[PDB]
């Protein structure tokens, strides 16, 4: 009961030190100053179980582990999105938002925060390979839209890019032809004119390109049309003319 | 013999639903609760002899 | 002392005879948990103690015992509403104050606060069947009887959702003259069964009006069995205190005459039928004999106890004994709920011998107990004329089978189809009662006076 | 300690033993036999053997072990199959090259030369700790969750030696406790007993749902997770199909199979099942096998593991809930845990009820019920968690009428009615509607129908229409086949073609048997709006051969919905389940004229 | 030390420490008469142990106590096959001593025999309706449920004796080659049918093959409890030594589930419902758990075992959990064996679990499911044309009925029907199931393909 309270109060001041290293979110902080108080006094844990028997310690450890799951899925959702770095007010108003919501685990927001950490976890353990690509290049493009966008607002190129991941962890390493026609459906149905300008490096487009025209190129039959198809190989961007240029050469 | 067959149709028609509603439940039920009675009153001597 | 040895929930302990019967005692645990029990038995040389809390992992020499030296009670207060605990004598969970300024004794006659005298008042649950057909009042007992296929926790979390707004219909119509208080006791459910509960009360009234009383499945039976004791202390004192009518359900008695009638074999006693106790009757009796009125003429305490069939026959004995001891029976069919009657509370089984004194002299009309009588033998020859339907048909049967066929399809389609959250009056339902009772001839209704039925014909 | 006071038959009674609790396990004789204590009357314990009681003399020592029985929770449980009370039968199959563990030897929970990568949590020093924290993290799945280290329930403190990154044993201690001087050594697995339940911060309706791959289960109820439900079996006919393809078709993180008192064929069936079938999400490196628990106990075995295994199951199921993961708990089947409970109390001489039961299976069919369910993860974690309790119910006493069917039902608050006549053609799974209800259908169907769910409309829909269907099918036995109308018609085809396509399900195929909830719910959708075109269209007049005819490819699209795979660029979302709405619609507007 | 009292069957002797558990003992007692017994029961200060050699007879002043040091155990050899033997583990055929070099325990087998997969492979019992309707693969649990009105027990003798002749046409037809034993164990039988049994089984030569365990009604009940142990553990100690097929047939069931319910009154354990003990499941369970595919797969434990009813009545505890673990049971029809047939045995009610994998390859065909599935639809369309036959009339049937009802008869004379020495194989069954359907049409078979149905018409 009190050793929840306890632990649930210094994992609260170790989160919410891990939150904010300078103080930028007063917000934050201001609500957790009542268990930040304990933990930036040295004192034994039979003093922390004993004051929060008495009600001179912060109780209610399944109300306080209620909110302490929201600033869990907020410190997660800050954490999965890296390196891209939010915004101090977008994080504060995404927090306050959040927290305000009577529920914070019966809705899309959990389960597109727990896909999102299975599909940048699914990278980690990984190796080089079209799909481990497009999923990489997917998921770095889902973290700019959800660093950018957050978690309160909903948005088709998020859901696009996550369903895109998620079909693309749902399928296995012999579907390259799916995920070459739902790399070319997922680019071309994007609205911005490069999705990995300025996210992802020109090493990774170059070979994702240098990937498509390799694969495109074992099904031609003439020299001219495998000659004009592998000189495009060697372009360090993409975008949807490269696709369409490709397209037109086979 | 087709008013004999339509005479007879609707007598076997009652005998066929009101015999398979009559019969089951009452030797059930009294099967039932004299089995699980017969159960417990044959333990309660051999759990009296035991103790 | 010490722990001799321990076999299933009770403990055999060595030590003297000096401690009194109905002790209470800690066991003081190697693991940092202390847990509270009841002396149950006590010898020179030895003793017998019954742990509340906790089945196993007592040690035999690397436990003690300590003696608190009081009898077993549990602290009644006026604070009970708007507090969430469990009954086992003291919060496990760690939620509200369980202190009182009262004490009141849990051996079934603390002051003798039973009515000596006949009640006369209706009670509103908002079911019409259970209302008019039931005939309940303030300080009468019904048990709601439910099977494994049909949804009983259901049917009385909506039978106490509908009797918790029915309550003030009736108070602002002169039905009751005090407030209205709830008590909640779980024993031997589920998380997610008392969490529908919490949530069907929470939605329908407050959380401040009834009482927070949880019994977890992994516990033993002795400690769930102690909840009865403290929700009828403080629904009795409360009732008494205030002069407020307190409704409390009883749910589950399958899970306490599977306590009590669960430890009946490890022990020296003999048991009686169904490998139950000898002792179940004045078991539930001590908890059935603190219902009725309450001293002052202002108070009043209502059991509405849920069991549920564990074998689904007649042959149990705590229906028989339940259905016996309480003065009212509620019997619910599955048939009737399959056909999609919502609740489906039959009323052919259902028989009570205190319908005179729950029937209503002041606040309604006379004729109810009549309509009443009356609906229920046209509802019985009803059931007949449809056992008949479903024999014959159409091959032996007469005018007067479908006449009563049409009335009791008319009157179990209309009279027994609700909702989950409006109430009922008993003047609309005599009038729609009358309505339906309308539609048989003058020659079949020769049971009622002609005065009564020549208003209403 | 203690000494052999006497051996009659498989319980041994020790004297000279103090400090034994009710759940300590000790080992008697020199050949350090498993067991452990029942009861215990006066001085001298009752404990249960195990193993084979032959050769065993009054006199030899009895050690205990300082402890309670209870089983170890660490790194790698899963990929393993043991026994109910913790002995892994994998490690003695190699060494000994036996199938059970034998007379004379046992072996523990967890091994002592596999190794795990201990990876390091988001706790450092001094700060304060509790059970059910995030202590660290050991990488050994990449299909589904991991199993992340927690610290061990029951205690608490400060953090005073954090373990760093790298490979270590099981054995060796990696974690310490600062609380009271020197508390104790820590390691990676933890030790507790399976006769106690498992720690949580609380426990709440279910109202997570979770992929399951059940057509019939998603369409006749709301799919979710930590629901409690009892179906019939077929006592290995059918029964152990419909739990393989329940848990292989199912797209959890964590799978807990529950072998209690089966024969061994359907236990060997579904171990070698399991590696040999891929799983649906296209997992490798054992994602059938890595990804679910190996529990199997036979009929020969002792009553103790057979009773202790669904505690062992449940505990394990607790951690992997607690660990923040929806796991599906399948087991088979609670007539052998009531009949093992019968047989351990008539071994140990107690006053049973009527029909061999004890009244304690209330209490731990109770307890065991309300264990298992939906709820938050304990510690400073807070994480979401889901257990779904599926038992199988069997009959004990040669009939229906017994407590132990008729109790289990009672405290189950939803039931599924499986028909032996479609499990006799090949079919499964069957539920029948009429038996069939849940009543976590109304949380399910709001919380499933807050964003855009569809599942209750027609969910009622398909349940009326083959309750109709029945009633359309003895109306016409009865009465004959030209006395119905139209609608009647159109409903008996809407039922037969969502009895075909729902109920005509098939337990053997991959793609053919699994599919997400919104194909589901797009199916039904596009056979209710077929029937609700049909109904409207026949109400404007129109004769059925002719509207028959004016359906063309519409029945045999919504007919072929069983045949075809859910891939089509995502795994739930369809185009030609949104084509057929307006090609049904486009039929239907040229049926009506 | 010296005997201390005698009740029954059970003797009290003055033991503290001397004997084990499982140790044969012998009493010297001074009329010149010697017995000896395992000790069933170990206590501190006492013992509680069973003579094999009478029951009474026993000096309380006079009798010594021996020691000799050997545990009771069954040597298991390649020399067990084609002699006589004792329930108790010793030889009655008058010579040498035929143990083996290997001993093991008849309390279960400490190797882990237990089988780990499906069994694919079918054996074969000598039974065309036993084989095709309801075969058995190798390692799999089937019973054979009989009453007391056949001849279970020439039942038994006929599948023991028909056996072992199938193994040299399925080792020609490229598919079951390896060795193939019998175990065989009498428990209650009388001394007729076991001379009987031993000159049937030396006439067809399967007892040179076989085992015989001899078990009169006579003689102790822990000698019969015992005598199954000594067959299984040869059973499991030969297919596992050997990588064999070995096929056990245990009878009768009913004379061990009463040697079992006679000693659950002698030892401290209360008995269970209806007379019987209530751990009945673990000892038909410890027998039980020999049998599955043996390690190595080349080898099998196959255990056919018989259980008789008094009337047929499945309202006893022996049916409900011999029934239960078993994965399905062949009832015998008392009509059939007076009708004429030989076995009598039916198909309706009897079923098989796993019936569609428990046929091998390159001794059984692949329509043998199909042609029994169209046989046992067949036979239940005789089966209910037989019965409305009568009521309907001979001018009132219909088409197929005749020809259903027919071939009801004559399957059950040509299929069912059969000697008590003529061997048959899937081959004979099959060509015999597909003469027997070829009365019917092709339009009235759906349960195979037509190419092995208009190829085999």
């Amino acid at each position: 009961y009190h050793s929840q309270v306890v632990g649930k109060i210094g994992y609260i001041a170790r989160c919410m030190q891990t939150i904010d290293p300078e103080n930028n979110l007063k917000k934050i902080r201001e609500d957790y100053q009542d268990v930040l108080i304990w933990a930036e006094k040295n004192y034994r844990f039979e003093e922390i179980l004993e004051a929060s028997k008495s009600g001179k310690c912060p109780n209610d450890l399944d109300a306080l582990s209620r909110r302490s799951l929201i600033l869990l899925e907020l410190l997660r959702l800050v954490s999965s999105i890296s390196p891209f770095k939010m915004k101090l007010d977008l994080i504060e108003s995404q927090y306050e938002k959040m927290k305000q919501h009577v529920n914070l685990w019966k809705s899309d927001y959990h389960v597109k925060l727990n896909q999102l950490n299975q599909l940048t976890d699914y990278l980690k353990n990984a190796a080089p390979t079209p799909k481990n690509n497009f999923l990489r290049a997917m998921t770095s493009v889902l973290q700019m839209q959800i660093a950018q966008y957050g978690i309160t607002e909903d948005n088709e190129g998020i859901n696009q890019l996550f369903k895109l991941g998620l079909h693309l962890l749902a399928m296995a390493n012999e579907k390259i032809d799916e995920q070459y026609h739902l790399f070319k459906g997922y680019v071309k149905d994007q609205p911005e004119e490069s999705p990995f300008e300025g996210i992802l490096p020109a090493e990774d487009q170059k070979i994702l390109v240098k990937t498509m025209i390799d694969y495109a190129m074992p099904k031609l039959s003439s020299k001219v049309l495998q000659d004009k198809l592998s000189a495009l190989s060697s372009s360090d961007v993409l975008t949807k003319t490269l696709l369409d240029s490709i397209d037109r050469i086979v | 013999a087709f008013i004999i067959l339509d005479e007879v149709i609707k007598v076997t028609n009652r005998r066929v639903n009101a015999i398979e509603h009559v019969i089951i439940p009452r030797t059930e039920n009294t099967i039932a609760y004299i089995n699980s009675e017969l159960d417990e009153l044959d333990r309660e001597e051999f759990y009296r002899l035991k103790k | 002392n010490t722990v001799s040895g321990v076999n299933g929930p009770l403990v055999i302990l060595e030590k003297v005879k000096f401690p009194r019967y109905n002790e209470i005692v800690n066991l003081t645990l190697p693991d940092g948990t202390v847990r509270q029990g009841q002396v149950l038995e006590i010898r020179g040389d030895r003793a017998i103690v019954q742990v509340f809390e906790g089945t196993s992992g007592i040690d035999v020499k690397k436990t003690t015992v300590e003696f608190t030296g009081e009898s077993l009670r549990i602290p009644v207060s006026e604070d009970m509403l708007g507090r969430i605990f469990d009954g086992s004598g003291r919060p496990i969970d760690n939620g509200p104050k369980v202190f009182a300024e009262d004490y009141l004794d849990i051996n079934g006659s603390p002051i003798n606060p039973y009515a000596r005298i006949y009640p006369e008042e209706m009670i509103s649950t908002g079911v019409s069947a259970i209302d008019t057909m039931n005939s309940i009042a303030r300080g009468q007992k019904i048990p709601i009887f439910s099977a494994s296929g049909l949804p009983h926790n259901e049917i009385a979390a909506q039978i106490c959702r509908q009797a918790g707004l029915v309550r003030p219909t009736k108070d602002v119509h002169d039905g009751h003259e005090e407030n209205f208080s709830i008590v909640f006791a779980a024993m031997g459910v589920n998380l997610e069964t008392a969490r529908f509960f919490k949530q069907d009360f929470e939605e329908n009234g407050s959380l401040e009006r009834t009482s927070l009383f949880l019994n977890l499945a992994n516990d033993p039976t002795i400690e769930r069995i102690i909840t009865p004791r403290l929700a009828l202390t403080t629904a009795e004192y409360l009732a008494y205190q205030t002069e407020r009518h307190v409704l409390t359900i009883l749910t589950d008695m399958s899970s306490y005459a599977d306590a009590l009638r669960e430890v009946s074999a490890a022990r020296e006693e003999v048991p009686g039928r169904r490998g139950y106790p000898g002792y179940m009757y004045t078991d539930l009796s001590t908890i059935y004999e603190r219902a009725g009125r309450v001293e002052g003429r202002n108070g009043s305490i209502t059991q509405i106890p849920i069991l549920t069939m564990p074998n689904d026959d007649i042959t149990h004995p705590i229906p028989d004994l339940t259905g016996y001891i309480t003065e009212g029976q509620i019997f619910v069919d599955r048939q009737l709920h399959n056909k999609g009657i919502y609740p489906p509370i039959n009323v052919l089984p259902s028989l009570s011998r205190l319908m005179k004194s729950a029937i209503g002299e002041g606040m309604t009309r006379k004729d109810h107990g009549d309509v009443s009588n009356q609906l229920y033998a046209k509802y019985a020859i009803g059931k007949d004329a449809a056992a008949m339907k479903a024999v014959v048909g159409e091959e032996a049967l007469s005018i007067e089978d479908k006449l009563s066929l049409e009335f009791l399809e008319k009157f179990e389609k209309t009279f027994i189809t609700q909702g989950a959250y409006e109430d009922r009056t008993v003047f609309e339902s005599l009038d729609q009662a009358w309505s339906l009772l309308r539609i048989y001839p003058k020659e079949m209704l020769n049971r009622i006076s002609p005065k009564i039925l020549d208003e209403f014909y | 300690y203690g000494a052999i006071y006497s051996v009659s038959g498989p319980v041994v009674i020790a004297e000279n033993m103090i400090g034994c609790a009710m759940y300590e396990l000790v080992k008697v004789g020199h050949d350090n036999l498993v067991g452990e204590v029942i009861r215990i009357d006066g001085d001298k314990a009752t404990i249960q053997v195990y193993e084979e009681t032959a050769g065993l003399t009054v006199g030899d020592p009895v050690l205990r072990t300082g402890k309670p029985l209870s089983v170890e929770l660490g790194p790698g449980l899963m990929e393993t199959i043991y026994d109910g009370i913790q002995r892994p039968l994998k490690a003695i199959k190699e060494e000994s090259q036996s199938i059970y563990i034998p007379r004379g030897i046992d072996t523990p929970a967890l091994d002592r030369t596999i190794k795990w990568q201990f990876t390091p949590g988001k706790f450092q020093v001094g700060d304060h700790i509790s059970g059910g924290d995030i202590y660290g993290s050991v990488f050994e799945n990449s299909l589904i969750s991991s199993h992340k280290i927690l610290l061990p329930p029951r205690s608490r403190g400060t953090i005073t030696w954090i373990a760093p990154a790298g490979e270590y044993t099981l054995d060796e201690k990696i974690l310490e406790v600062e609380f009271d001087g020197k508390k104790s050594d820590f390691t990676l697995y933890h030790t507790w007993p399976v006769r106690v339940p498992r720690p949580v911060t609380e426990k709440l309706s279910a109202d997570y749902p979770l992929l399951t791959g059940q057509r019939v289960l998603d369409a006749l109820f709301p799919c979710v997770q930590g629901g409690t439900t009892c179906i019939p079996g077929a006592f290995g006919c059918g029964k152990t199909v419909i739990s393989q393809s329940l848990s292989k078709y199912s797209n959890s993180d964590a799978i807990i199979y529950v072998g209690c008192g089966e024969r061994g064929n359907e236990m060997a069936e579904v171990l070698m099942e399991f590696p040999e079938l891929y799983t649906e999400m296209s997992g490798t490196k054992e994602p059938i096998m890595k990804r679910t628990t190996l529990v199997a106990n036979t009929s020969n075995m002792p009553v103790a593991a057979r009773e202790a295994s669904i505690y062992t199951g449940i505990t394990l199921a607790e951690y992997f809930r607690d660990q923040g993961k929806n796991v599906s708990m399948i087991a088979d089947s609670s007539s052998r845990w009531a009949e093992a409970l019968r047989e351990i109390s008539g071994r140990l001489g107690e006053m049973p009820a009527d029909q061999g039961f004890p009244a304690y299976l209330g209490a731990k069919l109770a307890s065991f019920y309300e264990r298992a369910g939906k709820a938050v993860a304990l510690g400073s974690p807070d994480r979401t968690g889901s257990v779904s309790i599926v038992a199988a119910v069997s009959p004990a006493g040669g009939d229906f009428s017994d407590p132990v069917t008729t109790a289990t039902l009672g405290i189950t608050q939803v039931f599924w009615g499986l028909d032996k006549k479609l499990a006799q053609r090949k079919h499964f799974p069957s539920i029948n509607t009429s038996v069939s209800y849940s009543k976590y259908t109304n949380v399910l169907n709001k919380f499933y129908d807050s964003n855009y769910p569809e599942f209750p409309v027609l969910r009622d829909r398909m349940k009326e229409i083959l309750s109709n269907a029945e009633e359309l099918e003895q109306v016409v036995q009865l009465v004959g086949k030209s006395a119905l109308s139209d609608s009647d018609k159109i409903t008996l085809d809407v039922a037969t073609l969502i009895k075909e396509d729902f109920l005509q399900q098939n337990g053997y195929s991959t793609y053919d048997a699994f599919c997400p909830i919104w194909k589901t719910f797009d199916m039904m959708r596009a056979f209710i709006s077929y029937h609700d075109e049909a109904q409207k269209a026949v109400a404007n007049g129109a004769n059925w051969s002719k509207l028959a005819d004016s359906t063309g490819d519409v029945k045999h699209a919504v007919s072929s919905s069983k045949f075809f795979e859910p891939s089509r660029g995502e795994k739930e979302v369809h185009g030609e389940f949104e084509k057929l709405l307006s090609t049904m619609q486009e039929r239907f507007a040229e049926s009506t004229d």
